[PDB]
């Protein structure tokens, strides 16, 4: 493949994670 | 409610008394908790995109 | 026995009524801080 689509789709998970786990410990070793 | 209780108003001094002090450990908490997000945001920026670190430092 | 009560409650909150309005005014301040800071916990939680 090595397409742009899949480091796009790799980049939104990372960034979607990176905001949950915020949010998981901006609420809260 | 509290006259009819039987009791006084102190009673409802020393817990409004404690719970400004709670409010105020909770305040200082959630304003550490900013600063922490503050900081990890501005180290994500320094370590991805220099321009907002830059703008954020002399421009603002 | 009951006049004695009403009385002592009667001192009680004269001898702080100003004190009760403030620290009625504070708790009340107190209360709406932390509404807001729940609501926009719950508004950022749910927009992320």
């Amino acid at each position: 493949m090595a397409d742009r689509l899949t480091q796009l789709q790799d980049a939104v998970n990372s960034l979607a994670d990176q905001f949950c786990n915020a949010i998981g410990v901006l609420q809260q070793a | 409610e509290y006259i009819d209780q039987g009791r006084n108003p102190q009673l409802y001094t020393k817990e409004c008394l404690e719970r400004a002090l709670a409010k105020n450990e909770q305040v200082k908490g959630k304003i550490d908790t900013m600063k922490k997000f503050k900081s990890l945001l501005i180290q994500e920026l320094s370590k991805v995109f220099p321009e907002d670190m830059a703008k954020y430092r002399s421009i603002r | 026995r009951q006049l004695f009560v009403r009385l002592l409650a009667l001192v009680k909150w004269a001898n702080d009524a100003g004190k009760v309005e403030k620290c009625a005014m504070i708790s009340s301040f107190l209360d709406q801080q932390a509404i807001l800071f729940v609501d926009t916990a719950d508004r950022l939680a749910s927009l992320a």
